[PDB]
C-alpha cells in the first residue's frame, strides 16, 4: 500500500513545487536558471516537511493513548 | 479502510506545506517554518475532530 | 446500490471538510490551538453546507 | 448501463453541491441560510445545469461533424 | 479459448479519459464564463456566447496538446539533440 | 499504469488552458496564447522530469543511509 499512497504525495508534490516555482507567465519553453534551482529546493523542503510529519503524527497516535 | 487515512494524510502534508512553506532559498526548513507547519498539523486535526462531530450531531436529529 | 450511496456521503463529506477549511481556518496558523472565533465559525459552515445539501437533493431529485 | 447513470448522477449532484456552497454562501454568523445566499445557490444551480447543457450542446458538435462524412463513406455502397 | 478482444477492447480507455477531459473541459469553461454572483439564473447572452468560444478553444487546445505531445515522442531519438540547438539556446 | 499518463496528460490540458487561453472574442485559439499553450506544454514536461530526478536522489540518497547503519556494526 505504500505504492498507491506514495504516487500520491508524488502527484500532490508536483503540482505544489509547480505552483510555487513556476509562474503562469510561461514566456519560454525551458526552465530558467533559477526556475531550475527553485523546483530543487522546492522539491526537497516538500520532503522533509513531509516526513516530520508523518512523525509528529504517528507521535500523537501514542501519546493519545 | 485505511485508505482513508494516507489520503487524508497526504492531503494534510500537501495542504501545511502550501501555507507554511513561503521563499525557497535553501534545501532545509527555516525555523520560523518550521513551527508552522508543525502547527498547522494540530490545527488541522483539531479541525477534523470537530467537523466530525457536528456531523454526527446531524443524524440525531433525523434518527 | 447500498455500496455506493454510503461512499458517495464520504466524498461529499471530504468536499465539505474541503470547503469549510477554506471559509473558516485562514494560512496562518498563529497558534496550533482552535481560536474561539475559528471554531463557531466551522460550526456553522458545516451546518450552513449540510443543509445546501439537503435543499440541493430536493429541487434536483425534483427535477427527475 | 443504469448505475452508470447513478454513478455520475450522485457524483455530479456531489459536484454541484460544493460549487454552489463555494461560490455563494460566505457569510458565517448564522447557523440559517442567509435569503440573500438562498438566492445566489438556487440560481447556481440552475445556471449550472443550463450551462451544463449548453456546453454538450457543443460537444455534439464534435462527434456529430465528423459522421456528416463517415455516413457518406456508407454512401458509395448500399442507398 | 478466449477472445483476443480483451487486448484491444482495453483501446478504448479513449472513452473513460473522454470523459475525464470532459468533465475538466466543462470545470474550466465555468470558471471562465459564468462569475460567482449568479445574478440571474437565465444564462445571460454573452455568457452563453462566451461558454460557445470556451468550449470551442479547449477542444482546439486540447488537440494540439496532443499533437505535439505525440511527436515529442517519435523524436525522442536523441533528434531532440539536434533540436536543442536550432531553438537558438533558449 | 497507461491510464496515469493519460490522467496527467487531461490534467495538463487543463492547466495549460486556464493558465494560457485569456481572451474570449472569437473561437479560434488567439495566435499569441497558442504558443504559451505549447511552452506550458514543454516547461511542464521538462518539470516533472526534473523533479523526478532529485526524487529518485533522494532514495539513492536515503538507500546509502540504510547502508551506513550496516556497518557501524
Amino acid at each position: 500500500l505504500e505504492v498507491e499512497m506514495m504516487a500520491d504525495m508524488y502527484n500532490r508534490m508536483t503540482s505544489a513545487c509547480h505552483r510555487k516555482c513556476v509562474p503562469p507567465h510561461y514566456k519560454e519553453a525551458e526552465l530558467s536558471k533559477g526556475e531550475s534551482v527553485c523546483l530543487d529546493r522546492c522539491v526537497s523542503k516538500y520532503l522533509d516537511i513531509h516526513e516530520r510529519m508523518g512523525k509528529k503524527l504517528t507521535e500523537l497516535s501514542m501519546q493519545d493513548e | 479502510q485505511f485508505k482513508e487515512f494516507l489520503g487524508t494524510y497526504n492531503k494534510l502534508t500537501e495542504t501545511c506545506f502550501l501555507d507554511c512553506v513561503k521563499d525557497f532559498t535553501t534545501r532545509e526548513v527555516k525555523p520560523e517554518e518550521t513551527t508552522c507547519s508543525e502547527h498547522c498539523l494540530q490545527k488541522y486535526l483539531k479541525m477534523t475532530q470537530r467537523i466530525s462531530m457536528r456531523f454526527q450531531e446531524y443524524h440525531i436529529q433525523q434518527n
